[PDB]
């Protein structure tokens, strides 16, 4: 499929940022879209081979794009504003001389523009063991994972049982909540459940891990604060079966 | 050239009909599409107006008298939960491009075979005396209201599928730092009178 890099990016206002897109081999048309949260994609620029076909909606004071050899393309924002926080989607289509062909999308780049990179925190993760009352009443056992104190909302949570990721029996909140809702720098918390049979939990050989992938600052970001640099990283918590 | 999806959220019961509304404004003969994005997947084409084929059970009929292209399915499936985008193609707008509507999220609620609502207390696996309150096994009638107290956190309801067991259940989580916080009082929202504590 179409490739895009990076998947997540944090930048400070007035800094610059570049996004990369590799279209489907041989696709003559390439599109860049901005998608604001709760909206649909809106075209930024479209290429036919290495030529700009539509750039009317490009915010030209700060946005620009190139596709110099008619294949891969770079979009850059210089300088970035807070309002540029969005998903940046790349797509390609064959570009044949007919009608509107099917557009094939990349996975997107999530851009978060912040006032202060010192507001970036990784999550702390805790796993809570099933209730004895639940085990007795339902013959089922629910584990809960809490990821807390992270900013910005750049997390992927997964569950691992005996070292293998599992999907059955799991539900993760689609949205985080704000730990301090009357604050626009507020850190976030997120919950997930994993439910197994009571006998599976009761087996002391079974291992349960909640994993949270956080996407934070990059290697090349400056950091002079005392606490650890809030880089992209995995934070996990674990629990063992009990009888 | 505009595409309007008038509602951002449609929540339906499993097996109930789905209609995701899309209206367009366009001078001439329009080309219309639906695109879909499932959780963690790429945005992708679902269907076009030119074929009558049902795709994943969905159809959409271009109705020029109503300038509509509504996406419809008679029996909602849990697998249909996703983001849906209507789109319209514009001829020689520099090239040939798409305009997207603003999206609608479809959420398909499970039909809980035997509601057994209860609030359980779970203790941290690390030696802290942190705990969480788990409200679970309630009917899809129940709505979970957000916390009004600043230092009590309550998540929305969430459905898990124990497909090995052919079993689905709703749950929501509540926790707090306070001395005062108890699961008997965690959810002072509209909960079932048969709720097990």
């Amino acid at each position: 499929g179409v490739a895009q890099s990076p998947r997540y990016k944090i930048i400070e206002k007035r800094q610059s940022v570049a996004f990369w897109c590799n279209p489907i081999s041989g696709h003559a048309t390439l599109y860049w879209y901005q998608q604001i949260l709760g909206q649909g994609p809106k075209l930024l620029i479209q290429f036919q081979n290495n030529g700009v076909v539509d750039d009317s909606q490009l915010p030209k004071d700060r946005f620009s794009a190139e596709r110099l050899k008619g294949v891969d393309s770079t979009l850059k924002i210089q300088p970035a504003k807070l309002e540029d926080s969005a998903v940046y989607l790349c797509a390609s289509s064959l570009g044949g001389a007919g009608g509107a062909d099917t557009q094939y999308f990349g996975p997107g780049t999530r851009l978060t523009v912040l006032e202060d990179l010192k507001n970036v925190f990784p999550p702390e993760v805790a796993v809570f063991e099933p209730s004895e009352a639940e085990i007795s009443h339902t013959q089922k056992a629910t584990l809960v994972c809490l990821a807390t104190g992270f900013y910005p909302d750049h997390v992927e949570l997964s569950w691992w049982v005996n070292g293998k990721e599992v999907h059955s029996g799991v539900c993760t909140d689609p949205q985080p909540l704000k730990e301090q809702p009357a604050l626009n720098d507020s850190r976030y918390a997120l919950s997930s459940r994993l439910r197994v049979s009571a006998t599976f939990w009761q087996n002391p050989r079974n291992h349960f891990r909640c994993q949270v992938q956080f996407y934070g600052l990059s290697e090349n970001d400056e950091w002079t604060q005392d606490r650890a640099k809030p880089v992209t990283q995995i934070v996990s918590a674990e629990a063992w079966g009990r009888a | 050239q505009r595409v309007t999806q008038p509602e951002k959220l449609l929540s339906v019961f499993k097996g109930a009909p789905v209609e995701l509304k899309c209206n367009y404004s366009y001078s001439g003969s329009p080309e219309l599409f639906w695109y879909v994005q499932y959780s963690r997947q790429r945005l992708q084409l679902l269907l076009r107006h030119i074929s009558r084929e049902s795709i994943k059970g969905f159809t959409a009929d271009l109705n020029k008298g109503e300038t509509s292209f509504h996406l419809k399915k008679p029996f909602a499936q849990e697998e249909d939960s996703a983001m849906y985008y209507c789109a319209l193609s514009g001829f020689n707008n520099a090239g040939n491009m798409l305009t997207f509507g603003g999206g609608t999220r479809l959420m398909v609620k499970p039909n809980i075979q035997n509601p057994d609502p209860a609030v359980y207390q779970l203790r941290d696996s690390k030696s802290s005396d942190k705990s969480v309150c788990l409200f679970t096994d309630f009917d899809s009638q129940t709505n979970v209201s957000q916390s009004k107290d600043s230092d009590v956190y309550i998540t929305d309801k969430c459905v898990l599928d124990m497909r090995s067991m052919d079993f689905k259940s709703n749950s929501a989580v509540a926790w707090s730092n306070k001395s005062d916080f108890a699961c008997a009082n965690a959810f002072n929202n509209s909960i079932i009178p048969e709720d097990t504590f």
